[PDB]
């Protein structure tokens, strides 16, 4: 719930100009808002942001091995800089499931330490997960996923029923090739893929010492504010062989530093069903 | 300063 | 007769064949000025306690190579140059094109090789070894990567690998397989007695998926169980030698020694 | 103590 005048609800996190979507988003768009799992995560992240001797060691990691360690791999090591999404019931209200569905099999790609894969793995009875930094991989393991080369999902002889996206395609070299591999690896009566992307699309691939490299591959994902780069998506998903069955406006949350209390980015969230 | 550890973010 | 602990080797106990291939090595200058410079840093007391402090701090998130990565510590020493060279039966000048080094580390050791070539390819599944490489600007290949580029190599290097990686069979299946045929020579370290497990995080460690039966009692016996696993995977010994496989040390000692068994191999 | 970059090692 919202209203014009409610404070502190944050509504441009959630609020669209539906206008300006293509009609046939239009008639797909889930309105999220600001609830109480959101609030959990806000209210953590002020917390740990109070923690001033957690956030100056922190502080000193980053910037003494910033130069041999991608800013990823630093949070991974140090457990900090985690984020969200959405949480259980937006994800429940995006997909359409009830509290207690489960399916079989989860792949979580790009999945990170794994704190948003948490939300959504008490629907699965195995999740997979794939990830390229190091001291990620290890917090995916201790929290018992199976993490699968980037070049084994593809391969294991079995279909996953749900294949999660998140905040990749933007910071991977082959997001289209990507997008192909899930396409053909989900099972096809049922399956359906959960994808986020922070608008303004703007993509690089993450290297050591903050650096970056343009990406291999090129996203026609195009417009001149969040609702005109939705509407060029549906193009995109298309070639891959995706409709959008449901999508959502979310604000990608991070905890914070010593500066700011937690930090916001503008996440678009879909979820594809294969055509 | 950290930031979000998904990177900065252009504009439009 | 060379006497040193560390190279001296019983040849009567070494098979018929091992007899005609053994090549004899000794402390030389390349090897103490290595240990020299270990005792060296060894005696740097704020620098060797800020290198525990650290391995301690990250000793849980990461693997230890990747913690030496990190640091740049723990280095190692396989041969000097006159060594590689007197192995490969090499001038000094000599040359040829392509060098890979598997299981590469921070490349400290790649780099006694690397005058010999023009182009030096390495593997290493170490993030911040990858980045040491990479500041030596070697050209990384991906693990599975290296055996399917299309080309082939002209040495390829495999020092201590076969006891730290999943699959040694398979690994030295893969080395036959892109290794330039008429004059591609391997270079291959082990260090026994042989004790292999898969490095994991944290002082963890897994069991190696594929099994090499190397056994004996002593450094000359596990080296006569090696002939059949080389060949197995397509391999005979061209020359072999015993070297110490020395690590720069901390603040309890100024260097660390395991004992390598060091080949050349040509493919049958 | 940090040991040898190999490893620990067993015996024959
Ligand atoms: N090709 C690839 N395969 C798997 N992970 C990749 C990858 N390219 C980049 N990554 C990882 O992708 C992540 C992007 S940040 C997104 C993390 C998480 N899914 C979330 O939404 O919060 C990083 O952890 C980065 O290491
Ligand atoms: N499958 C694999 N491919 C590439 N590197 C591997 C590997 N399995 C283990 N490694 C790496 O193999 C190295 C073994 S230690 C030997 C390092 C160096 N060649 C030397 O002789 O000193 C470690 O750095 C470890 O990260």
């Amino acid at each position: 719930h919202m209203a014009a005048g409610g404070r502190k609800e944050n509504h441009q996190w959630y609020v669209c100009n539906r206008e300006k979507l293509c009609e046939s988003l239009q008639a797909v768009f889930v309105q999220s808002y600001l609830d109480q799992g959101t609030q959990i995560f806000l209210n953590n992240s002020i917390e740990k942001s109070g923690w001033a001797a957690i956030q100056a060691y922190h502080s000193a990691v980053s910037s003494a091995f910033s130069l041999a360690m991608s800013r990823t791999s630093i949070n991974g090591l140090l457990g900090r800089g985690s984020m969200f999404v959405f949480s259980p019931d937006q994800f429940q209200r995006l997909l359409k499931i009830n509290p207690d569905w489960k399916t079989h099999r989860l792949l979580d790609l790009g999945a990170g330490d794994g704190e948003v894969t948490k939300i959504m793995s008490p629907h699965f009875e195995e999740i997979y997960a794939t990830e390229l930094s190091e001291t990620m991989i290890w917090q995916l393991q201790k929290k018992k996923y199976r993490v699968l080369g980037i070049n084994e999902w593809q391969n294991t002889g079995f279909q996953y029923d749900v294949i999660s996206c998140l905040n990749l395609l933007d910071r991977c070299d082959q997001p289209l090739t990507l997008l192909k591999d899930i396409r053909s690896v989900l099972e096809p009566t049922r399956g359906r893929v959960i994808l986020a992307l922070v608008l303004p699309f703007h993509p690089y691939v993450e290297n050591v010492g903050g650096k970056w490299e343009k990406p291999s591959e090129i996203l026609e994902i195009k417009g001149q504010n969040w609702e005109e780069q939705v509407n060029s998506l549906p193009e995109v998903f298309r070639k891959a062989g995706f409709v959008i069955e449901a999508f959502t406006r979310l604000p990608y949350l991070c905890e914070g530093d010593m500066y700011n209390d937690y930090y916001v980015l503008d996440d678009a969230v879909f979820v594809l069903k294969p055509v | 300063h950290q930031g979000h550890s998904h990177g900065h973010q252009g504009g439009y």
